[PDB]
């Protein structure tokens, strides 16, 4: 079986740069290599055919080079847009093959987070747990460090952090930080407090609320 | 003007079987290969199957052969996969495509999950909003199995702003995750925010209007 490698796992690049992506068969396929653009929680769409070959619609500043073993999918001009998973596939002989995908990732100006913090709602702590929520909205680069206090004690272990990908439009990420509490837990402390540490921001930036107001 | 809609993904027991549709419009179907092509949770890409224009040539890989079986019916305008003898390693979003080499359409997946665990529906609570300006707001979806679920705002008019986060796999066996949106201010007493959850695999739809 003919294998189409991906040694990139990612690839950064800014708006308006180019950046390049290769693609290597294990024994010589000819040009039948094909390029597809995955967009966050889409299905693949079709880029490149015949190792060069741009599908009516398609940009010409999507471009696809290589004869053999050695593949390239360059994207000129990129846009905040072409944030997505590329993969390769070659269809010289079945079984089709692709490769493991490569994330192009945009690079952008600092943006700080707004922060917002969500307590339990009634209808959640009916059943015995309590959820509370710390959303960081809208921020650039990714790292961000976020801190849970109750009643000034830092908690470790018992919070879970998720993250979108890079926004299609401003390139930004948004996490949420999950605080799971037994509700029992949950009624034995007062003040509840996110605190959020990132470049963008002067000094960490701290959204709380007290238990019962 | 291609289109490519799957229907039929479901959790299915270790061994069991389920059959797959494609349903084609916009293009000449029976003047087409038609192939199926999964990823599985590592998002990894694997081509399962292809049946050629007529139906009188088909392939598959040495993982599925035997198990699977691609068919067509040009009549109706559709492609299926058969699947049985279903195993764990088989678990991933499925993807009906056109042509049999190369896919220049891909539909958009349907999912299936092997496992002897229990489907289980999602509980939904508000994530409750309110200088000003814009306000956040949102739905947590919690204690739900399988993946996936869907989140749409006041029925998929509502887009700008909304951010769906990838489910976490939880100590109980089951998957939580929230979607918020940040909306004006001014408009929390007036303007009506409702989110839309489907979990197919347990038949559940849940729509939560989150007021201040």
């Amino acid at each position: 079986e003919t294998t189409v490698t991906q040694s990139q796992k990612f690839m950064s690049t800014s708006v308006g740069d180019r950046v390049s992506v290769t693609c290597k068969a294990s024994q010589n396929v000819g040009t039948n290599v094909a390029w597809y653009q995955q967009k966050p929680g889409q299905s693949p769409k079709a880029l490149i055919y015949s190792a060069s070959y741009r599908y009516s619609g398609v940009p010409d500043r999507f471009t696809g080079s290589g004869s053999g073993t050695d593949f390239t999918l360059t994207i000129s001009n990129v846009q905040s847009e072409d944030l997505a998973e590329y993969f390769c596939q070659q269809y010289n002989s079945y079984p089709l093959t692709f490769g493991q995908g490569t994330k192009v990732e945009i690079k952008r100006t600092v943006a700080a987070p707004s922060v917002f913090i969500f307590p339990p709602s009634d209808s959640q702590l009916k059943s015995g747990t309590a959820s509370v929520v710390c959303l960081l909205n809208n921020f650039y680069p990714r790292e961000a460090k976020v801190q849970w206090k109750v009643d000034n004690a830092l908690q470790s272990g018992n919070s879970q952090e998720s993250v979108t990908e890079q926004d299609s439009k401003d390139s930004t990420y948004s996490l949420s930080s999950t605080l799971t509490l037994s509700k029992a837990d949950y009624e034995k402390h007062k003040v509840y407090a996110c605190e959020v540490t990132h470049q963008g921001l002067s000094s960490p930036v701290t959204k709380s609320f007290n238990r019962g107001e | 003007e291609v289109k490519l809609e799957e229907s039929g993904g479901d959790l299915v027991k270790p061994g069991g079987s389920l059959k797959l549709s494609c349903a084609a419009s916009g293009f000449t179907f029976s003047s087409y290969g038609m192939s199926w092509v999964r990823q599985t949770p590592d998002k990894r890409l694997e081509w399962v199957a292809t049946i050629s224009s007529g139906g009188s040539y088909t392939y598959y890989p040495d993982s599925v052969k035997g198990r699977f079986t691609i068919s067509r019916d040009n009549a109706k305008n559709t492609l299926y996969l058969q699947m049985s003898s279903l195993k764990s390693e088989d678990t991933a979003m499925y993807y009906c495509a056109r042509r049999g080499f190369y896919f220049d359409y891909w539909g958009q997946g349907t999912t299936l999950t092997v496992s002897s665990a229990s489907t289980k529906g999602p509980s939904v609570f508000p994530l409750a909003p309110s200088s000003g300006g814009t306000a956040a707001l949102g739905c947590l979806v919690k204690d739900y199995f399988p993946e996936p679920v869907t989140v749409s705002w006041n029925s998929g008019a509502l887009t700008s702003g909304v951010h769906t986060f990838p489910a976490v796999l939880q100590s109980s066996g089951l998957y939580s995750l929230s979607s918020v949106v940040t909306v004006p201010s001014s408009s929390l007493g007036t303007q009506t925010y409702i989110c839309n959850v489907n979990h197919k695999p347990s038949n559940t739809k849940v729509d939560k209007k989150v007021e201040p």
